[PDB]
RNA sequence: ACCCCUAUACCUUCUGCAUAAUGAAUUAACUAGAAAUAACUUUGCAAGGAGAGCCAAAGCUAAGACCCCCGAAACCAGACGAGCUACCUAAGAACAGCUAAAAGAGCACACCCGUCUAUGUAGCAAAAUAGUGGGAAGAUUUAUAGGUAGAGGCGACAAACCUACCGAGCCUGGUGAUAGCUGGUUGUCCAAGAUAGAAUCUUAGUUCAACUUUAAAUUUGCCCACAGAACCCUCUAAAUCCCCUUGUAAAUUUAACUGUUAGUCCAAAGAGGAACAGCUCUUUGGACACUAGGAAAAAACCUUGUAGAGAGAGUAAAAAAUUUAACACCCAUAGUAGGCCUAAAAGCAGCCACCAAUUAAGAAAGCGUUCAAGCUCAACACAAAAAUCCCAAACAUAUA
RNA sequence: GCCUGUUUACCAAAAACAUCACCUCUAGCAUCACCAGUAUUAGAGGCACCGCCUGCCCAGUGACACGUUUAACGGCCGCGGUACCGUGCAAAGGUAGCAUAAUCACUUGUUCCUUAAAUAGGGACCUGUAUGAAUGGCUCCACGAGGGUUCAGCUGUCUCUUACUUUUAACCAGUGAAAUUGACCUGCCCGUGAAGAGGCGGGCAUAACACAGCAAGACGAGAAGACCCUAUGGAGCUUUAAUUUAUUAAUGCAAACACCUGCAUUAAAAAUUUCGGUUGGGGCGACCUCGGAGCAGAACCCAACCUCCGAGCAGUACAUGCUAAGACUUCACCAGUCAAAGCGAACCUCAAUUGAUCCAAUAACUUGACCAACGGAACAAGUUACCCUAGGGAUAACAGCGCAAUCCUAUUCUAGAGUCCAUAUCAACAAUAGGGUUUACGACCUCGAUGUUGGAUCAGGACAUCCCGAUGGUGCAGCCGCUAUUAAAGGUUCGUUUGUUCAACGAUUAAAGUCCUACGUGAUCUGAGUUCAGACCGGAGUAAUCCAGGUCGGUUUCUAUCUACUUUAAUUCCUCCCUGUACGAAAGGACAAGAGAAAUAAGG
């Protein structure tokens, strides 16, 4: 009577924990729902996977959640929130390590 | 056998030893109070 | 078990089984009450199907049977089918169960279930096992190919106990053990009555159809508040004796019995054995009829047929006092047939007249003699008579030292008195 | 499921009664542990086996000297049910290069720096 | 010499064998690992090597070194078979006696057959003997010669018979058929070595992973401090991941491979079953498929493991404890037989009131009475049982 | 079954096959069968003498025709009303006959006869929705080593065995095998254990060897189990399984002027090959791929014929374009994911929502399988008991073993039965224990065999006692009883049907016990039942063949090497009397004591 349910695990979750050096483009965490939200220098794919937009150190923090005003469901949740209440979410940041570049003497004209 | 059984499940010998060692020992009041004034 | 029942009532038209006295609506109402009795399930669907050959294996014709099985299989909510056909034969039950995909119950099986589920007696359990012994086609709702070839094939030149041989052996052994246990329980029930018989208590069996008010009548007669009549069918499960006092100051046992049912093998119900043997050994039979019920004639016919089949003594059949209960329900009622006492058990209208009537009946039946006897005072003759015989009246002659006592005394007690105090 | 055991911190907080019983002052703690494997690693988890190998306690009843520092203490806490831990005592102080070849670890836990094998 | 103490043949197979699972009487002899690719080692020559061809961005050339045995029912081709048997062809032979009368007639010999019983069962016999029985002038039996041949013949169809074993003969050959299946696989010694899964006409197998082995290159491998890893869900576990130190010495990568991918119990979290199974299925860990000691014997419990000799020593785990049911003695008047109720129901059949006096007593906490009467209480005083035969012997007291 | 005959040589002799008779179909003809024959003939068949008959149906399939045919395959009903009055449907609604049948089950149908007693037999039935008419139906004369029943007689079949002769046997002499055999210095009990020990643990026993018997064990010898499963192992047979028509026969078209050849089409006959997997053994049923949620609370990953939900799209867009760092990855690979920057532009939603290679279509771009057995053979089903081989105790049936759901037993509870009264005897809801007799469930030993129902024979053991003994209670007046404690020394019947173990019945008994012992015991016996080979009936299927349906028949091996063993104060009934006494109102009716008789068992 019970059919299906044979699907294997997605192997989703965090691929880079805090303090891990991460290169640009590396996937930090794969998730089905928004468990960890994108922080600074972290981009989201179509499937909600978080990838490092810069080369640096991954840091997980708790930050206030301010959704986009056009996110109707979240805006409604906020509108129903009592005064003084602030939503918090777990954000993943990539603290860039190297500088954008250096100025080098190329020609002594 | 499940952890919860309708009968008293047999304990592993080390657990049995642990229970016997950690049995309650009442305080012996030296001289029995019954025959003290 | 929270079952869902389809009540299939074969309405017999023409030929044997055609009921002139009762109607299909009444019979299906009776079946609905029967199934409600068990506290577990209720009728989800009811179908009255015309049938002209009730004696055939399938009861119904080919077209009607196909139509019935069509609905039964189409409707999934049904868990079982109750066939208001008294008793089904084993082949009929097998065919109907296979066709309809669910367990099929008849009146006999349903009553056995009432006894087992309500009166959880060993008699009922053993009777259910006895009736359940025929066991094949375990997986209903589907015909299962089996291919039993090669199981227990000959090893050298012979084979061990095969299937349908082991089944036969188990069937025979189980039947024997159930019968032996039932015999033991019957012997114990007989043992229970030895002291009562020795004390020679006049014993009266109240018999009648279910819900006629046997329990209520016994409550009214005895005055016992512990007796609790109920509106449920087969409420008075198990047989019990209650003491009561008659206007002649006599003590009499009323045997509250299990109510009888129409279209039911009472002799083959083991739980009814106590009732049947108690009415057999009863000194008088009190036939309670609920004249208010529309099916009164059918109920009387069924009860009388059961009593006749019991092969009771001719004097016991005769003098059976008939009491028409529930007379208050009928606004104005007049008993046309003589020698019937109209009473209202709840309202206690004709109870005094009934008491006098069956008091005379007991005096006739038990053989006790009403007589005036002279006893010398201080002899303890008077105390002995007080204990061993009912004492209607006492008149002491102050001068003589004797007393004339009007007493109803049995032959045994009279002989004992004459010998003990010549 | 059977898993690695997390010992609550309160277990390793000595009391004054324990100090009196075992003769160790909370101030000025001992520097080195003498550790002896008194129990087999057989029938014990692979992690305990590995910790024993790391501590170098493969041979039973063979004393080994270890630092009394938090990390070594953590390993010893992991495998504490298989080992006997005692404080290394130096009645004559640390052995010098001159007497490095005359040392002996007495059963009391004292590393005497002179071993004459003669009656006192 | 035996007596003493210790010791559960071997091989194969298996989760696990003394196993009452396989093989083996024993001796002698015979009887079973064939090889490419790519690598590794060692030479030679060297941007070239090689005795045309081929390879080459250190290669090329040469050598060394890894790949078993027996076993089917089968399939097909060509021969050989009808001296047995099935049927037929030619031309022959036999059938006493009695009853009946020109008979697919009866009894009954010879003769043919083989109903039933016994014996026999490596027998006298690879189908018999003794008795018994069916037919015995016919569709009979039978001698001789001939014919029908296997994708076939023949058949009063019993899948009968076709040279003792016909669901389709036998021989030879293809053929050393093939077998994921069973069995076997022969000198010494050391070392490493039991690991998730996926796919599969696939779960008796195989390939890839994982594990394992070898060699080589390199540098981090394991343990692990904070900090850190989600809401749903109100609470919500043992833990885990990550992880510098630290204690350690391993790890990753490169090259070449096999074998294991049919598993048991124990502790723990669970699921199914019946909170059964020495049951089944996952997960963490342990042990076993290796040594030794212990729990009696003992794969899985406990102790302990790295190997030798010793007629030394300290130890590890390691021996079950329980024996259980007494109990008050005295005394009871009472307004009245509290009312109603009932034939009477009077503490004591039912309901309501349920007070009150005597020093002290519930309009009575239980028996009894037809109803009463009579006897008491509160109140005064004073654990287990089964089938061959129980199962070490015994012991309560000499200093842990 | 008409009969005489025939058949599985070597387990079935039969009811099976044939058979006269009847009937169906086909054929208008000669120089090798038919046949040296010619429609009263020949061949292919069905059924089965005879007697009465053989009913209705051509809708479907087949065949023949261009609609016919059932003595071709085959089929031959319902509904509503109260048997007949109407109606639906069909091709026709099973007609005559017979009927518990050799005819699914119910089944030991219900009756009468038969017997003391009958699951047997015979005669009957409002007896079959699974009887039934040349898939032949009834009747019947004869006949049968056919299958049942039976009168009478007969008898050692048996009650109940004994005696003797011969053979065998044992001893002496001559000659002289066979399977078997790891080695054996080869005991019993209990426990253990690979779940049944001569070898292991604890006990007990124990000089040594012969000879003759016995068959409880050596899971004894024997045949690499024929039962069951598995193998991408076979083969036989059937088809309406897949692929073909090479071959024949027809036709049509060519070619040649009917034959021959080539090409097609249709049949007949065949040929080759297959008959998935999982699976609490196999089968049936269900399932096979993908996604979400629990189991799996917290990085990841986790099984289940476990619990639940869903998917095999849809919508919007036409940059839903091109490129490219770095990463993830369903534990392999295949496949699947995310994506910075850049070019070119503007200024995808969705959990699943799918499928490789080859090969086809296309100019190309691209498209193609509910290949769902979803990592996908390009295309193949049944059945086998006529079976075969290789294995498997990896896997079922018997047995053992685990367990105790089921089963059985005992206590606790104090509601309720018991006129009153829980406990004389019981007992609901429940609780706590014990046992290992059942049905299971598990699949641990055994498939290079552990022979497995019932019976005979002999029995060993338990007591949870049926009888005999003692004892307490009783709703124990006596007689019968009921219940409980103790007791296993001894005993525990003969018959009818039935294979029955059992059951019923007949007659008894003091009683006619419940069990265990491989449901004791087949190297002691029997095989009646029982899913080997033959055959019939009913049913299923197109057929082969099949049915835990019936029924008739059907090969019972072993010379003993080892262990073990082979001469170890009795119960009960009845008769009289007590005694018509005690007891009892009567009905009835005892003990104890005493006397006498027997029956069985043991030994002579
Ligand atoms: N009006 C009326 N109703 C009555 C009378 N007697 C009985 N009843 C009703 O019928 C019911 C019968 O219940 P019981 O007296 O227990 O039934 P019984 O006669 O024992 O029958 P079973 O329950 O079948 O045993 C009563 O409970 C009342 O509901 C009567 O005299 N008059
Ligand atoms: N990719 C693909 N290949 C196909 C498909 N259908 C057929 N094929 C190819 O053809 C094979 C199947 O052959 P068939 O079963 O004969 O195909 P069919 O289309 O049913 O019939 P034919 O056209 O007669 O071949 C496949 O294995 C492919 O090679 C399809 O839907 N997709
Ligand atoms: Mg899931
Ligand atoms: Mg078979
Ligand atoms: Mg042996
Ligand atoms: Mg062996
Ligand atoms: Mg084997
Ligand atoms: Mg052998
Ligand atoms: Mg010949
Ligand atoms: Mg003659
Ligand atoms: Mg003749
Ligand atoms: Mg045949
Ligand atoms: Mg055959
Ligand atoms: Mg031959
Ligand atoms: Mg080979
Ligand atoms: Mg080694
Ligand atoms: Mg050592
Ligand atoms: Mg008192
Ligand atoms: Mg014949
Ligand atoms: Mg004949
Ligand atoms: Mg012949
Ligand atoms: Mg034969
Ligand atoms: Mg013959
Ligand atoms: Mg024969
Ligand atoms: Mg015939
Ligand atoms: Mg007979
Ligand atoms: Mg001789
Ligand atoms: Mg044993
Ligand atoms: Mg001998
Ligand atoms: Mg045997
Ligand atoms: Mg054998
Ligand atoms: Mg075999
Ligand atoms: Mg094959
Ligand atoms: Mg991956
Ligand atoms: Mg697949
Ligand atoms: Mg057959
Ligand atoms: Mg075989
Ligand atoms: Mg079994
Ligand atoms: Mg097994
Ligand atoms: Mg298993
Ligand atoms: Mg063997
Ligand atoms: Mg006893
Ligand atoms: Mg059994
Ligand atoms: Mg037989
Ligand atoms: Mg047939
Ligand atoms: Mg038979
Ligand atoms: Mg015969
Ligand atoms: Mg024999
Ligand atoms: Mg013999």
């Amino acid at each position: 009577k019970n059919l299906g349910g044979k699907s294997s695990g997605r192997r989703q979750g965090i691929k880079k924990m805090e303090g891990h050096y991460v290169h640009a483009g590396n996937i930090i965490a794969t998730q089905r729902h928004f468990r960890w939200h994108p922080g600074a220098h972290v981009g989201v794919g179509k499937n909600k996977c978080l990838y490092a937009l810069e080369e640096g150190i991954v840091r997980y923090t708790k930050e206030v959640y301010v959704p986009h005003p056009r996110n109707t469901e979240a805006v409604d949740l906020i509108t129903r929130l009592p005064k003084g209440a602030v939503l918090y979410k777990t954000f993943v940041h990539v603290v860039p390590a190297k500088p954008e570049g250096t100025f080098k003497l190329v020609a002594m004209l | 056998s499940k952890a919860v059984t309708r009968h008293r499940r047999v304990m592993h010998f080390q657990r049995q030893k642990l229970m016997a060692v950690t049995e309650y020992i009442p305080p012996k009041p030296a001289i029995h109070p019954s025959c003290l004034p | 078990g929270t079952q869902r029942v389809c009540l299939v009532h074969p309405d017999v038209k023409w030929g044997p089984g055609k009921s002139q006295m009762t109607r299909a609506e009444w019979q299906v109402a009776e079946a609905t009450a029967l199934v409600h009795t068990l506290d577990g399930w209720s009728v989800v669907q009811t179908m009255v199907v015309s049938t002209k050959t009730p004696d055939r294996k399938l009861i119904f014709g080919k077209g009607n049977f196909e139509h019935l099985t069509e609905k039964i299989r189409g409707s999934p909510d049904i868990t079982c089918v109750f066939l208001n056909v008294e008793r089904m034969a084993a082949p009929t039950k097998k065919e109907l169960e296979a066709a309809w995909g669910v367990e099929v119950f008849d009146r006999f099986t349903v009553v056995l279930h009432i006894f087992r589920c309500n009166a959880r007696t060993k008699e009922a359990r053993l009777q259910v096992a006895l009736a359940e012994m025929p066991l094949h086609r375990s997986n209903l709702k589907r015909d299962v190919a089996h291919l039993y070839r090669g199981v227990g094939s000959r090893y050298i030149m012979g084979s061990g106990e095969s299937f349908m041989q082991l089944q036969q052996r188990l069937l025979r052994e189980k039947e024997a053990k159930i019968r032996k246990a039932l015999d033991r329980l019957r012997k114990k029930r007989h043992l229970l009555r030895r002291q009562r018989t020795r004390r020679e208590f006049p014993v009266i069996s109240v018999v009648g159809y279910t819900n006629c008010g046997k329990t209520t009548l016994i409550k009214a007669l005895t005055g016992d508040a512990a007796i609790q009549p109920r509106d449920q069918l087969f409420a008075t499960l198990d047989v019990t004796a209650h003491a009561g006092t008659l206007p002649s100051r006599m003590t009499v046992l009323y045997v509250d019995t299990i109510g009888f049912l129409s279209q039911l093998p009472h002799g083959l119900i083991e739980s009814f054995s106590a009732t049947l043997e108690d009415v057999a050994h009863s000194d008088l039979i009190l036939h309670v009829r609920d004249v208010s019920h529309p099916e009164a004639e059918l109920q009387k016919c069924s009860v009388l047929s059961t009593l006749r089949g019991l092969q009771l003594p001719a004097p016991l059949l005769d003098s059976m006092v008939e009491v028409h209960n529930k007379v208050d329900l009928v606004p104005g009622y007049s008993p046309t047939e003589p020698n019937v006492v109209p009473v209202s058990a709840l309202r206690g209208h004709g109870l005094q007249e009934l008491k006098a009537e069956l008091d005379a009946a007991v005096l006739k039946a038990t053989g006790r003699q009403i007589l005036t006897l002279r006893v010398r005072l201080a002899g303890a003759q008077l105390s002995w008579l007080y204990k061993e015989a009912t004492v209607q009246e006492v008149d002491v002659i102050p001068e003589d030292g004797a007393a004339d006592v009007r007493v109803i005394i049995s032959n045994s007690a009279y002989g004992k008195f004459r010998k003990l105090f010549p | 499921k059977f898993t690695r055991s997390r010992i609550p911190e309160k277990v390793f907080q000595a009391s004054p009664e324990d100090h009196e019983k075992y003769g160790g002052d909370p101030q000025n703690p001992h520097k080195l542990h003498i550790v002896t494997r008194i129990k087999s690693t057989r029938r014990r988890p692979y992690w305990e086996k590995d910790i024993i190998k790391m501590l170098g306690l493969e041979k039973a009843h063979t004393p080994q000297v270890h630092k009394n520092i938090p990390s070594v203490n953590a390993k010893l806490k992991v495998v504490k049910h298989l080992i006997r831990i005692k404080p290394l005592k130096l009645p004559q102080g640390l052995p010098a290069e001159e007497n490095m070849s005359n040392t002996c670890l007495k059963s009391t836990g004292e590393l005497v720096v002179q071993w004459h094998l003669k009656p006192v």
